[PDB]
RNA sequence: CGCGACCUCAGAUCAGACGUGGCGACCCGCUGAAUUUAAGCAUAUUAGUCAGCGGAGGAAAAGAAACUAACCAGGAUUCCCUCAGUAACGGCGAGUGAACAGGGAAGAGCCCAGCGCCGAAUCCCCGCCCCGCGGCGGGGCGCGGGAAAUGUGGCGUACGGA
């Protein structure tokens, strides 16, 4: 059968492994057919099969790895994964509430004497 | 307040008293590493001038710079030329040894920040320095407005730019009749805007 | 080798200056930038004028020129203080201050004072909150009618 | 040299297999401009660096 | 205390184990060095259909990283068939040949015939 | 007898593939590379020699990690967001 | 001799972070020639130039006078026109060569140490609860641990300040 990715994500991890063993097995086969010379059938088929087989792990690797940082979410401190991947020198910047971290004298000054909004005559 | 006091002490060092302590201080730095850590300053007064505050991620650091000129690192003499470069004994570097200083320490601590140097004591064959090393990335520093700027990535390095106090005394930059070679935004920057033909387009 | 007769000459060509050759194809590029980003400043403070605050009558230094009169960086400290403007107000309500400036002369001073004291008048000072205005505020009907003044404000003549 | 390491022998190992001719399907495609292939090295003619 | 030699050496100091708060990576990285993953094919060539036939063994073609140990695990894990030994070399093409001698209770032609290779 | 019976003596080798710059420029009795400087940890580069920096520069190779940089950086550098599902 | 502090110096696969290297057109700091010209050449010139070295950023640097001027005085920095191929330097030879001011583009100002007043009034980390958690932040509860009087925070910096 066509094996898409939308049923594998709610089904068992063990039905994932079940199902990706009967694949390599499959895989196996169809390389033995191939050396020992078989059908274009199954020449087309080894390629259904190797990209079956990258849908199965990809499923189980989505429901591997947001399970676990669904687990490390709540904690303060997580895995070097599952921190957020972006450039090095924005990683390296300040923190967004220290962007707006003003001293209390510059506060002072921004109270005492903020920007008039003012307009002049012709 | 005492540090006035301590001021002029520190600045009257001809006397008997500071004499001995320089002494004392420049033996005892001789015998200690060409480079480490002082966990305390020993001008605490000069350092809180310079800079330093007395909390988490200020580090101090002691170095020694090898004192005297540069000669030029050629073989025996064989400076192939016009008898003007021959000259090899007498040279002098450009920048400071205490620039020397912060940019050996800022070469030895990547992560640390050099914010200012200052001396503490003098022998025939070297000079004594403490350098004053700041964490960017210590919540002490990153949290407080006042010194965040050392925390953006602009002042990466200050010591080799020469953006620090020892280094902007060798660059020669200045206001006024006696600063016209570096108007502008230095000497590189004034000798590049006067060799230019400004070719217009109506000429 | 010089011919018969003519100038004689010093071609500063003898660097290398084809590597530092400033083309000014930037040019026309350049004044559309300048002019969008000014319109742009222009939309960004929408009562306010377009060119800024206001600079003082200023008298040139340096023989050549001390018949003629400019517009200055800012008001001095005694210009402020006899018009009774404080310097942190005025910075805030639109009006360039330095420190650096002196006062010798009365004359000019006084120029200077009557200048803000036009400029006072002129003025059209928004309330901070336009549900409840303040003391110090411009009335409902100047609300409205206040615009921008397009060029420099109080342009100085000689 | 027969004594070999794997690293001269893995390299070695690409080269007899880049040796190799072109198909005769692959002149059949629509926007074709390989006749032969120009990378045929020789054991006599390219002693293939080294 | 007395001093007994004149050296003065480093005192043993006490140094604590690893105990991290978080790992370093989320996940273990998985095996990706399977047993199907390891053995691609066998070899269909005359000479080692001789040498299934004559010697009593099974010509495998192996991914290069493998161990001798790890072919035979594998033949073991996969076809459910006890080894005697493996010998191992690489191919000029870059493969590793695997000649794997079975035990003599169970027939190579047999497991051939089993697996599809003839 | 300094040409042709003197290029009969040349079989042990000097250089080597290198593992940093993949170039036979590895010498074996000096232990560095002559094309990049290996046991360096900087790249040997310079400016006399333009065009040997064109054959090696960021232009040259894969960039499998810069062009996906790119990417991301044309739309901003957004992380853990998803479309919108059937 | 034993115990307990402080000061200096070690060992950690200790808990949490950072730096290494690349590109390098523009920018900063060094180092730095010889071709060439002077109809030779040695000072000069090419030239703070090529090459070499280190360091970043989207711009860098500079930057709010230990300034310019001597006038009825101007007033941070940067860039353009002009000053000006001028003052000046130069086997006063070849050649080199600014700055002030004026017209504009832009225009934004400030913070510490010290001096002093306030029961260290200050900062970091770990435990619990609530919100949010893909730029790990805000509040409360801890006879929890440290940093800091060899000085953290507030007022306050040459335009005066308390
Ligand atoms: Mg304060
Ligand atoms: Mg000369
Ligand atoms: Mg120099
Ligand atoms: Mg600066
Ligand atoms: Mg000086
Ligand atoms: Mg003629
Ligand atoms: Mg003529
Ligand atoms: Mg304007
Ligand atoms: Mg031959
Ligand atoms: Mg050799
Ligand atoms: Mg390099
Ligand atoms: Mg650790
Ligand atoms: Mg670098
Ligand atoms: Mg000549
Ligand atoms: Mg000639
Ligand atoms: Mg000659
Ligand atoms: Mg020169
Ligand atoms: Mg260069
Ligand atoms: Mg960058
Ligand atoms: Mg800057
Ligand atoms: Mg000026
Ligand atoms: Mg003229
Ligand atoms: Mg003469
Ligand atoms: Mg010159
Ligand atoms: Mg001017
Ligand atoms: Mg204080
Ligand atoms: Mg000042
Ligand atoms: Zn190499």
């Amino acid at each position: 059968a066509k094996i898409k990715a939308r049923d594998l994500r709610g089904k068992k991890k063990e039905e994932l492994l079940k199902q990706l063993d009967d694949l390599k097995v499959e895989l196996s086969q169809l390389r033995v057919a191939k050396v020992t010379g078989g059908a274009a059938s199954k020449l087309s088929k080894i390629r259904v099969v190797r990209k079956s087989i990258a849908r199965v792990l990809t499923v189980i690797n989505q429901t591997q790895k947001e399970n676990l940082r669904k687990f490390y979410k709540g904690k303060k401190y997580k895995p070097l994964d599952l921190r957020p991947k972006k450039t090095r020198a924005m990683r390296r910047r300040l923190n967004k509430h220290e962007e707006s971290l003003k001293t209390k004298k510059q506060q002072r000054k921004e109270r005492l004497y903020p920007l008039r909004k003012y307009a002049v005559k012709a | 307040g005492a540090y006035k006091y301590i001021q002029e002490l520190w600045r009257k060092k001809q006397s008997d008293v500071m004499r001995f302590l320089l002494r004392v201080r420049c033996w005892q730095y001789r015998q200690l590493s060409a480079l480490h850590r002082a966990p305390r300053p020993t001008r605490p007064d000069k350092a809180r001038r310079l800079g330093y505050k007395a909390k988490q991620g200020y580090v101090i650091y002691r170095i020694r710079v090898r004192r005297g000129g540069r000669k030029r690192p050629v073989p025996k003499g064989a400076t192939y030329g016009k008898p003007v470069h021959h000259g090899v004994n007498q040279l002098k570097f450009a920048r400071s040894l205490q620039s020397v200083a912060e940019e050996r320490a800022g070469r030895h601590c990547g992560a640390l920040r050099v914010l200012n140097s200052y001396w503490v004591g003098e022998d025939s064959t070297y000079k004594f320095f403490e350098v004053i090393l700041i964490d960017p990335f210590h919540k002490a520093i990153r949290r407080n407005p006042d010194t965040q700027w050392i925390t953006k990535p602009v002042h990466k390095h200050r010591e080799m730019r020469g953006l620090t106090s020892a280094g902007r005394k060798s660059r020669g930059l200045g206001k006024g009749h006696k600063f016209h070679h570096t108007i502008g935004g230095s000497r590189r920057a004034a000798w590049r805007r006067r060799n230019t033909l400004q070719l217009h387009r109506y000429r | 080798a010089p011919s018969r007769n003519g100038m004689i000459l010093k071609p500063h060509f003898h660097k290398d200056w084809q590597r530092r050759v400033a083309t000014w194809f930037n040019q026309p590029a350049r004044k559309i930038r300048r002019r969008k980003a000014r319109q742009a400043r222009a939309r960004r403070i929408a009562p306010r004028p377009a060119a800024g605050p206001i600079r003082p009558i200023v008298r040139c230094p340096t023989v050549r020129y001390h018949t003629k009169v400019r517009a200055g960086r800012g008001f001095s400290l005694e210009e402020l203080r006899v018009a009774g403007i404080h310097k942190k107000v005025a910075r805030t309500i639109g009006i360039s201050v330095d420190p650096r400036r002196r006062n010798k002369s009365t004359e000019s001073l006084q120029a200077n004072v009557q200048r803000l004291k036009e400029y006072r008048s002129k003025l059209v000072l928004f309330p901070r909150k336009p549900s409840a205005p303040k003391k110090g505020d411009s009335s409902a009907e100047e609300l409205k009618l206040a615009t921008q003044l397009t060029g420099p404000v109080m342009p100085i003549r000689n | 040299s027969s004594h070999k390491t794997f690293r001269i022998k893995r390299f070695l190992a690409k080269k007899q297999k880049q040796n190799r001719p072109i198909p005769q399907w692959i002149w059949m495609k629509t926007g074709n401009k390989i006749r032969y292939n120009s990378k045929r090295r020789h054991w006599r003619r390219t002693k293939l660096g080294l | 205390k007395i001093r007994t030699s004149p050296t003065f050496r480093r005192p043993k100091t006490l140094r604590l184990r690893r105990q991290p708060k978080y790992p370093r990576k989320s996940a273990p990285r998985r095996n990706k060095l399977d047993h199907y993953a390891i053995i691609k094919f066998p070899l269909t060539t005359e000479s080692a259909m001789k040498k299934i036939e004559d010697n009593n063994t099974l010509v495998f073609i192996v991914d290069v990283k493998a161990n001798k140990h790890q072919i035979k695990q594998a033949v073991k894990k996969l076809y459910d068939i006890d080894v005697a030994k493996v010998n191992t070399l690489i191919r000029p093409d870059g493969e590793k040949k695997a000649y794997v001698r079975l035990a003599p209770d169970y027939d190579a032609l047999d497991v051939a015939n089993k697996i599809g290779i003839i | 007898t300094k040409g042709t019976s003197s290029f009969g003596k040349r079989r042990n080798k000097t250089h080597t593939l290198c593992r940093r710059c993949g170039s036979k420029a590895y010498h074996l009795q000096k232990s560095t590379c002559g094309k990049c400087g290996y046991p360096a940890k900087r790249k040997r580069k310079y400016n006399w020699s333009a065009k040997a920096k064109r054959r090696n520069t960021t232009g040259t190779g894969r960039m499998r990690h810069l062009k996906i940089v790119y990417r991301r950086f044309r739309h901003g550098f957004r992380e853990g967001t998803t479309p919108k599902p059937k």
